[PDB]
Formats: C-alpha cells, structure tokens, sequence
C-alpha cells in the first residue's frame, strides 16, 4: 500500500486547487444579464502578482477613476479595500462564521461579500493579501493577462503578495501547499517502492526562486498564451524538482504520489511560496 | 456603489 497517500493529498492539485494557477478563470459568473469569466482556484497562490507593461502603475493601484490606475477597487465610503487585517476582524467582529477565519480567507471572502449587482449575483471579486503590511486587496479587475497589455508571474517584488479568487477554502493551511520541501523529490509510488517521474522537463535554473517561477509559467492556465474549452480544471505543468547542485527545474504535468530523500533536491509547485522551506 | 451580501447588508459607494 502506499504510506504518502494522505501527505500527498495536497500536491494532488488539481483536485484540491481545481482551477488554473498562472491564469485563473474556472468559472464564470452573471451580472445584470451579461456573463463573466471569473477566478475560482481553491489554494491560495504565493507570490504572483501582475506585471503591469509599458505603464509604470503598480497593479495593487486603484483602477482608474486607464493607464494610470491599476486592479484594486477604487476608494469607497467606508473603505473596504485596501483593508487590514485586524480592519477586517474588526468589520466582522459579529460575525462569528467570519471573524476568526485566518487572513487569506478573511481576505477571500471579504472581497466575496461586495455585490455588484445592487439581485443576488454569484460575482465574487478575486483579492490579494500582502503579508508585508498585512493588507487585503480587493481586485476590481479580474483579467489576469493581456498581450492596456499585462501578465502574471512570480517575482521578487511579488513574493509577500497572495492572489486568492473567490473559492478560498478555509482549511488551505492544511490542504494547500505553500512551503518547499527541502531534500525531497517528487515521485511515483510503484508496487511498495517510490519511483521518480519518468518523464521530466529539463528547464535550466539559478535558484530554487528561479525554479518556482518557470513551474508557475508552464502551469494551469485557464486562457491561452498571447490570447468552456480554454478551462484547465487544474491540469497542467504544476511540479517542479529542483536540482540545487546542476541547477536543473525538472518539470512535470502529472502528479506525484510520493517522496524520495535526497539532499540534491526541493520539491516545488507553481501554489507554492518562491522562498519557504521545510 | 455594492451590496454586502452577508448580514447585515448595507451599501458601499
């Protein structure tokens, strides 16, 4: 029997994540008549922002009240968004279903709570969630690429960032991954012995940073490069073992079903923080 | 301006 099963539950992403990563757009939903495409990943994403092209305008910016404003909800009376976390246990505090909720999913379904159709829609807002200043944003603009020409990566100023959608679930800390798994490799369990991917691709890769952002790249994409059938449900590039000593992101489209020791390695996913250990 | 969907609703313009 395979021991792994119930630790590798979480790498299993996509049953537990369920959507795209690097463009998330799995599902869609109405407002006033007209459908929309929508985020509804269920881990949250460490360290993926959008780099905003040719504008110098930061995408945590307030959208444009167009090159100048950013994806983030624009000032409102009260101010929902940017709202902090002891903001939101405070927004909350009579709600004992939300008040306690941990800070992604807080974040989550703070944005979630905001109607736009002012009937009951199903549009919930995706949010992100800076550790730096422990600040929830909520995103106004749910596009994640075009190429007003942007796109998503991990970078180093995106690494405190947290892209969550609306579908959050509130045992993520449990079920999602986040950290690096520092001397292990990804594998698969055959007859009582765990085995390495068979079939890995070799991508060249400075550091594990490096490593994390490539596997993100070649990730679940709900919308094609350059720009319903286009949904991943999850499928895709999601793993990478990094080889730390010949530099090597090893990337792969299924998923492992087992650790093997080796201190040559850190297993890594396009969910998962670019830096984290353990 | 939205509606807030969980108790008690209110509007934020």
């Amino acid at each position: 029997g395979n021991p792994w099963t119930e630790y590798m539950a979480k790498y299993d992403i996509e049953e537990v994540h369920g959507s795209g990563i690097r463009v998330d757009l799995g599902e869609d939903a109405e407002v006033a008549g007209t459908q929309y495409r929508l985020p509804s990943g269920k881990c949250p994403v460490f360290g993926k922002g959008i780099i905003i092209e040719n504008s110098n305008t930061t995408f945590l910016k307030p959208v444009a009240t167009l090159k100048d404003g950013g994806f983030a909800f624009p000032p409102t009376n009260p101010l929902i968004s940017p709202m902090t976390l002891n903001g939101m246990r405070d927004f909350y505090k009579n709600n004992e279903y939300v008040k306690n909720l941990d800070e992604l999913t807080l974040c989550s379904r703070h944005a979630g709570n905001m109607n736009p159709d002012n009937k009951n829609s199903n549009y919930k807002y995706p949010a992100v969630y800076d550790y730096n200043d422990k600040k929830c944003h909520i995103l106004y603009i749910a596009a994640q690429e075009n190429n007003f020409c942007f796109r998503p990566a991990k970078d180093k100023l995106f690494e405190n960032y947290t892209y969550l959608s609306k579908n959050v679930v509130d045992n993520w800390e449990e079920v999602c991954p986040r950290k690096n798994l520092e001397n292990a490799k990804f594998g698969l369990w055959v007859d009582g012995n765990c085995e390495d991917i068979p079939h890995v691709n070799e991508f060249s890769a400075n550091d594990l940073f490096e490593c994390n952002k490539l596997v993100f790249e070649l990730s679940a994409s709900d919308q094609p490069k350059q720009y319903d059938r286009y949904k991943s449900h999850g499928k895709g590039y999601n793993w990478g073992n990094y080889n730390r000593e010949t530099q090597k992101c090893e990337i792969f489209n299924v998923k492992p079903t087992c650790l093997i020791n080796n201190s040559s390695y850190i297993a890594t996913t396009a969910l998962s923080h670019p830096i984290e250990v353990e | 301006c939205w509606t807030t969907r969980m108790s008690p609703p209110q509007q934020i313009c």
